[PDB]
C-alpha cells in the first residue's frame, strides 16, 4: 500500500508529542522571542519551561 | 590445532584410559 | 477466525447451499430465484469476469478489514485473474480443437487471431474458474507443478 | 601514569561568515561531554557584551498600544531593535537616538551615529514608514551585561524594556562520536556547531569561554 | 502459523508466473470502483480507491458534456484533489483482469507500483509481490495474537440503527409487507439501507 | 550524496532496472581494462565512481556505445 | 504494607525519586521510578551464538556447504528469501547465491 | 539472595540434592574447602558406631549443560548442628536458599 | 565586569574514607559548571594501587584447593581484589604474606615494609583451621588508572583483574553564600568516599590539573 514502511515508534514518539505538547502557566509563559534559537537557548538555559 | 575456534581457558583436569593389556605409556 | 474463509474463497470451494440464478433471459439474466450463498461459478457463467471479480475482492476486503490491515485491491485482481485461465470450447470452427476441452485461454485467443487474420470462422469458448491449487497443479509448464506438490501424479 | 591524549584542534569548517564547525580527535573516553557541556554552558550563559536593553518612544506610551504611519507592529519593533548588534569601545551605558521621516524601510544606517558605538549590520530594518508625512522619534539604551536578562524577571513612563541578549553566541551545540587511534576503539570525538550574531567570529568566542574557564581553574592547579 | 504460511505457498505457486511485459495493449473495458462505507464510517474514500489507478472511460465532471480529465492518464494526488472538489461519484478504471497481452500484463493497466511511487516499468514481477502482500497479513496477525492477553474480541450485536447525520432515506431492493401497526416489515434477505443527502 | 541515494542516478536513466550500463560495462572496463575515470575518485572505490558519472551526465548507453564503435576503428 | 514499610525506612512513598543526567549534572523534568529488582542471566549467550564462514568443506551427494556451527557450515537461503530477491527484481545476485 | 521471594526457595534448594544436608545432629568438629567432619551428639550414635560423620563436597565437575557444579561449606569450627540443617551451599544456593 | 575566582577554603574528615571540600566564592552558573566537570574527572581519572598477580606455592590454577583453608583460591583471590595499599617512590612492588595454624589471614600478616602502606589492616583475607597447616602467598601491586580486565592484559602465575581507581562516590552541591555584601555569589560543596588511600586535596587538584591540561589544548592555532 501507499502508506511508508519506516515510521518512528516508542521512544521517538515518546519524546517528540512531549516536546510538542503544550501546558498552562508553564515557567517562561506569555513571551515574545526573535525565532526557533531564542527558543532553544531559553529552553538549555532554563529561562523558560 | 585442538582447542577450538575462540573459547580459551585453563586446563583443570585431564583422564586418560587406555585398553587392557597395553602397558601405560609415560605420564599415564 | 477469518482466515479459513480466505482459504475457501481462493480456493473457489462450493457454498453446498448454492443459491439458484436463472440461466437464460425471459426474469432477466443474473437474477436471484431463491436466495442463499452464491456460487463464484454462477456468478462467473452469468455475468462475466467483471462480476466475479468484484464480488471476490469485496468478500476478501470484508475478511480483511475487521482485523484493521490495508491490503491494495490490485494484488487481489492479479490473484483472480491468475485463477482464471482455462476455457471450454463449445464449437470448434475451423481450429484443430474438438469439442468441449479445457484449453489455455492464450492458444484460444492467438488461433482465433490467425484464423480471423486468414479469413476463415473462429472459435467460440467459456471460462473456467479454478481454485489456486487445481490451477497452480494444472499449467503448461511440469517442472512447477512438480516442484509444487502431489509429484508422482503430475510426473 | 599521568599523561593523556590531545587533539589540536584537528578542523574548522566555515559554513558563512559567522556559522562554523568544529572537529577534536581523539579525547579520552568521556571527556568529550565534559569539555562540550562545560563550553556550552560557559557560552551560552556567562558570556559579557553589549546590547540594547530599553527603548523610549515619544508617541507611544503602551507595549500593547497602537502608532499610525508604521506597518511593523510595536512589538515587532522590540523585536528588531532586540536583534539588533552593537560594539561598544570606552562607555558603559549608551544613550542612541533614532528619528526618521518620510515613506520606506528604516534600518540601523538612520540611527544618529555616536563616538563609541559601532554597527556591524547596518542593512538590519526597524520599521517600514507608509506614511509619507509621519515621523517617529526615538530613544534606545544600550548597556554592557553578561548573559540574557528577561524583561519579566526585571519587571520612565514611557520607557518599554527590551529582552537584552548581551552575549554573542547565536546558537551552540555539540556532539560527540566515536574515534579510533590502532588498538583503540573506547576514545572520542568533539564536533561542536557554533553561530554568532556577528560582532565576533565564532573561533574567538571558543577562546574567550576556554580562557575564562582557565583563570576560573587557576586557584587549583599546582603548576 | 502452518495454516498462513501453507496459504502463502499457494499464493506464490499459483501466482508466479506473470510480468510486466507491454506499456498499453489498448484496451477499453474496466472495472468500476465506488466508495465504500460500512454503517456511516467510510472506511475506503474514492481517493485511495483509484489513487494511482489510470482511467478507462467517461471521467467527466458532473457538468453534461464537459470532461474533467482526459482518458488514459494516471491520477496523482493533485489529480486526485481535484476529483475531490468536484466530488465525483464513481470512476470505470481499468485493471488487470480485463487485458489482453499474451503472457503477461502490460503496465498501464496494471498502473503505479506502490513501491516507487510513479507508473510501474517493464519487467517487475507483480505475482510474487502480491502473493506475499496477501499472505504476510494473516501470519503476521497470528503470530502477534498473544499480545492481547487471549481476551475475546467480541462487539456487541446491533439491535437498531439510527442515522448519524439528516437526510433523505432510500431502500434499495426490498420487498416488504405492512403488519397492523403500519410499520414497514422487511421480507427480503438482501434489503439494504442507504442514507442519502439533500 | 550519491553513495547514499541513487536517485539522480536513475533520473538521467528513467529506468530503475537499467543498472547493467552502469556495472556490466563502466565498472567493468574501469576495474579490468586501462579505462580511466573521468571525474576525480576522491578514494572512492570502483562502482561508485561510475555511478557519480551516470549522476552528473557523462555516461549513458548510447555514449557507450558510440565510444565502442570509436575502438572498433583500427 | 509496601507504602508503610517504605516510610518506615525514610524514603518517599510513592517510590520515585529525582534523578540527574550524568553526562549534563542536570536534573530530570520528572520523578524517575527507581529500585531494586532481581535479574536473571539466561543462557543464550552472544560468545556462542556468533558465527561466520566463507570456504570450508561441502556435502558429498549434493556438493553444497554443511549446516552447523559445529561443522563450520554456511547458512541456508531458502524458499522465502529467493522469493523476497525475485520481489525486488535482483536477477544477479539470486543468480550467484544459486551457482556461484 | 532474592530480596523479593515467595518463601519456597528452601524447599527447592532442600530438596533438590545439590547441598549437603547433615544426616544427625551435632558439633562441627572439623571444616574445609572440600570436606566437613561432624561429632554426633550422644544420643544419636550407634551403640558400636565412633559417632562421626563425613560429608565430602563436590568441586568443579561439569554439568550436562557445560556449566558449573560446586559445593560451598556455609559453617565454621565448633558450631552446633541440628537434623536437616544445610551444611553446605550447592550452585546458584546462599544458606539453603534458591538463588538464581 | 569581574570575574571572582574560587578558592579551596577548608577541608572536612568525618572519617578516614568520607570528607568534605568546599570552593568559595563562585559566580552565578559556575557551580555547576565546576562540580559536574570535577565529579566526571574524579570518578574516572583518578590514580591509585591495585592487585595484578597472586602466586601461592601450593596451588596451580584458579580452580583447585588447599588443604587446611575454608574458602577456595577464587574467593582468596577475590578477597585480595579488595585490598586497598598506598605506594610511595616506586610503580610495581613484590609483598610476602606467611602464615600458619587456626586464625583468620588478614591484611595485617602481611611483612611489614618501609614504603608500601596498608589502610585496613582489619580487612580479611581467608581462614585457617588446621593446626598443621599453613599459607605463604606472593602479591604484586602495580599503579595505574582505570580498570584493565586480566583477558586484556610460567604454571602457577594467576592473574586478577585490576580496579586501579580509588575513588568510590563523589557527591556535589552548590548552596547560597553571603561573602562580601554579594547575592549572587555561592559556595560549592563536595563529598567524596573513597577506599582511604587518596587525600582529598590532592585528588581535587590533581582533577583540576587534568582539565587545565586538557583545556590548553582550545586555544585556536
Ligand atoms: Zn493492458
Amino acid at each position: 500500500n501507499g502508506e511508508p514502511i519506516i515510521v518512528p515508534s516508542q521512544d521517538v514518539v515518546l519524546g517528540l508529542y512531549y516536546m510538542t505538547r503544550d501546558c498552562v502557566n508553564a515557567k517562561g509563559e506569555g513571551m515574545v522571542l526573535t525565532g526557533p534559537k531564542e527558543a532553544e537557548r531559553l529552553y538549555r538555559s532554563g529561562l523558560a519551561s | 590445532l585442538r582447542v577450538p575456534n575462540g573459547v580459551s581457558g585453563t586446563v583443570i583436569d585431564v583422564q586418560v584410559f587406555t585398553r587392557d593389556g597395553v602397558e601405560k605409556d609415560k605420564r599415564a | 477466525g477469518g482466515l479459513p474463509r480466505v482459504a475457501d474463497l481462493f480456493e473457489a470451494r462450493r457454498p453446498k447451499e448454492p443459491a439458484i440464478l436463472a440461466e437464460i433471459s425471459g426474469v432477466e439474466r443474473g437474477d436471484v430465484i431463491s436466495d442463499g450463498p452464491e456460487a463464484p461459478h454462477d456468478i462467473l457463467r452469468l455475468r462475466g469476469v467483471h462480476a466475479v471479480t468484484r464480488y471476490i475482492v469485496n468478500e476478501v476486503q470484508d475478511v480483511y478489514r475487521l482485523q484493521g490491515v490495508k491490503i491494495n485491491d490490485k494484488h487481489i485482481e492479479v490473484i483472480v485473474r491468475q485463477m482464471l485461465r482455462k476455457a471450454t470450447i463449445v464449437n470448434a470452427g475451423s481450429s484443430d480443437f474438438l469439442e468441449g476441452e479445457q484449453v489455455e485461454y492464450s492458444r484460444v485467443k492467438i488461433a482465433n487471431r490467425e484464423l480471423e487474420a486468414n479469413g476463415k470462422v473462429g472459435a467460440t469458448y467459456s471460462r473456467d474458474l479454478l481454485g489456486i491449487t487445481k490451477a497452480s497443479l494444472a499449467t503448461e509448464s511440469f517442472i512447477s507443478a512438480a516442484s509444487f506438490q502431489e509429484t508422482t501424479r503430475v510426473l | 601514569v599521568t599523561e593523556f591524549l590531545k587533539p589540536r584542534l584537528v578542523d574548522i569548517e566555515q559554513v558563512s561568515s559567522t556559522h562554523a564547525k568544529v572537529t577534536l580527535e581523539p579525547l579520552e573516553r568521556g571527556f568529550g561531554h565534559t569539555l562540550g557541556n562545560a563550553l556550552r554552558r560557559i557560552l551560552l550563559s556567562s558570556m559579557p557584551g553589549c546590547a540594547v536593553t530599553e527603548v523610549e518612544i515619544d508617541g507611544v506610551l503602551h507595549e500593547y498600544s497602537t502608532k499610525e504611519g508604521v506597518q511593523e507592529d510595536i512589538l515587532e519593533i522590540l523585536l528588531n531593535l532586540k536583534g539588533l548588534a552593537v560594539r561598544v569601545q570606552g562607555k558603559d551605558e549608551v544613550i542612541l537616538t533614532l528619528n526618521k521621516s518620510g515613506i520606506g524601510p528604516v534600518t540601523a544606517a538612520d540611527i544618529t551615529h555616536d563616538g563609541d558605538v559601532e554597527i556591524v549590520k547596518p542593512q538590519h530594518v526597524i520599521c517600514h514608514l507608509t506614511d509619507e508625512n509621519a515621523s517617529i522619534s526615538m530613544r534606545i539604551k544600550v548597556q554592557r551585561g553578561r548573559g540574557y536578562v528577561p524583561a519579566s524577571t526585571r519587571i520612565p513612563i514611557g520607557r518599554l524594556l527590551v529582552d537584552a541578549c548581551y552575549s554573542p553566541v547565536e546558537r551552540i551545540a555539540y556532539n560527540v562520536e566515536a574515534a579510533r587511534v590502532e588498538q583503540r576503539t573506547d576514545l572520542d570525538k568533539l564536533v561542536i556547531e557554533m553561530e554568532t550574531n556577528g560582532t565576533i567570529d565564532p573561533e574567538e568566542a571558543i577562546r574567550r569561554a576556554a580562557t575564562i574557564l582557565a583563570e576560573q581553574l587557576e586557584a587549583f592547579v599546582d603548576l | 502459523t502452518a495454516n498462513s504460511g501453507y496459504l502463502t505457498r499457494r499464493l506464490v505457486d499459483v501466482a508466479q508466473d506473470l510480468v510486466v511485459t507491454e506499456d498499453d495493449c489498448g484496451t477499453h473495458e474496466g472495472i468500476m470502483m465506488t466508495p465504500v462505507i460500512e454503517g456511516g464510517d467510510v472506511k475506503e474514500p474514492l481517493r485511495d480507491r483509484v489513487l494511482g489507478r489510470v482511467t478507462a472511460e467517461d471521467v467527466l465532471k458532473p457538468g453534461t458534456a464537459d470532461i474533467l480529465v482526459p482518458r488514459n492518464t494516471l491520477l496523482h494526488e493533485q489529480w486526485c484533489d481535484l476529483l475531490e472538489e468536484n466530488s465525483v461519484d464513481a470512476v470505470k478504471v481499468r485493471s488487470v483482469v480485463s487485458c489482453d497481452t499474451d503472457f503477461g500484463v502490460c503496465a498501464h493497466c496494471y498502473g503505479r507500483d506502490l513501491a516507487r511511487g510513479h507508473i510501474i516499468n517493464k519487467g517487475e514481477a507483480i505475482g510474487v509481490i502480491a502473493a506475499q502482500s496477501i499472505g504476510e497479513p494473516g501470519t503476521q496477525l497470528t503470530m502477534r495474537t498473544f499480545h492481547i492477553g487471549g481476551a475475546a474480541s467480541r462487539a456487541a450485536a446491533e439491535s437498531s440503527i439510527q442515522v448519524k447525520n439528516k437526510g433523505s432515506i432510500k431502500l434499495s431492493n426490498v420487498k416488504s409487507v405492512v403488519n397492523s401497526s403500519g410499520k414497514l416489515v422487511i421480507t427480503s434477505r438482501n434489503t439494504e439501507l442507504k442514507l442519502i443527502d439533500e | 550524496m550519491a553513495r547514499v541515494t541513487v536517485q539522480d542516478a536513475v533520473e538521467k536513466i528513467g529506468n530503475r532496472f537499467d543498472l547493467v550500463l552502469v556495472a556490466a560495462r563502466r565498472a567493468r572496463q574501469m576495474q579490468v581494462g586501462g579505462k580511466d575515470p573521468l571525474v576525480p575518485e576522491e578514494n572512492d572505490k570502483t562502482t561508485v565512481i561510475a555511478l557519480r558519472e551516470i549522476e552528473e551526465g557523462l555516461i549513458n548507453n548510447q555514449i557507450l556505445d558510440v565510444r565502442e564503435r570509436q575502438e572498433q576503428q583500427e | 504494607e509496601i507504602k508503610e514499610l517504605l516510610k518506615l525506612g525514610d524514603l518517599p512513598t510513592s517510590g520515585q525519586i529525582r534523578l540527574y543526567d550524568g553526562r549534563t549534572g542536570e536534573q530530570f523534568e520528572r520523578p524517575v521510578t527507581v529500585g531494586y529488582m532481581y535479574m536473571l542471566k539466561l543462557n543464550h549467550l552472544v560468545d556462542d551464538k556468533m558465527h561466520a564462514r566463507s570456504t570450508g568443506s561441502y556435502s558429498l551427494v549434493t556438493q553444497q556447504p554443511l549446516g552447523g556451527k559445529a561443522q563450520f557450515g554456511g547458512q541456508r537461503f531458502g524458499e522465502m528469501e529467493v522469493w523476497a530477491l525475485e520481489a525486488y527484481g535482483a536477477a544477479y545476485t539470486l543468480q550467484e547465491m544459486l551457482t556461484v | 539472595k532474592p530480596l523479593v521471594g515467595t518463601g519456597m526457595e528452601r524447599a527447592v534448594a532442600v530438596d533438590s540434592g545439590v547441598t549437603a544436608v547433615a544426616k544427625r545432629g551435632g558439633v562441627v568438629q572439623y571444616v574445609d574447602a572440600s570436606r566437613i567432619v561432624i561429632k554426633v551428639n550422644e544420643d544419636e550414635m550407634y551403640p558400636g558406631e565412633a559417632g562421626i560423620d563425613i560429608y565430602n563436597l563436590t568441586k568443579y565437575t561439569r554439568s550436562n549443560q557445560n556449566t558449573c557444579i560446586n559445593q560451598m561449606p556455609c559453617v565454621s569450627l565448633g558450631e552446633p548442628v541440628e537434623r536437616g540443617d544445610v551444611l553446605a551451599d550447592g550452585p546458584s544456593t546462599d544458606l539453603g536458599e534458591l538463588a538464581l
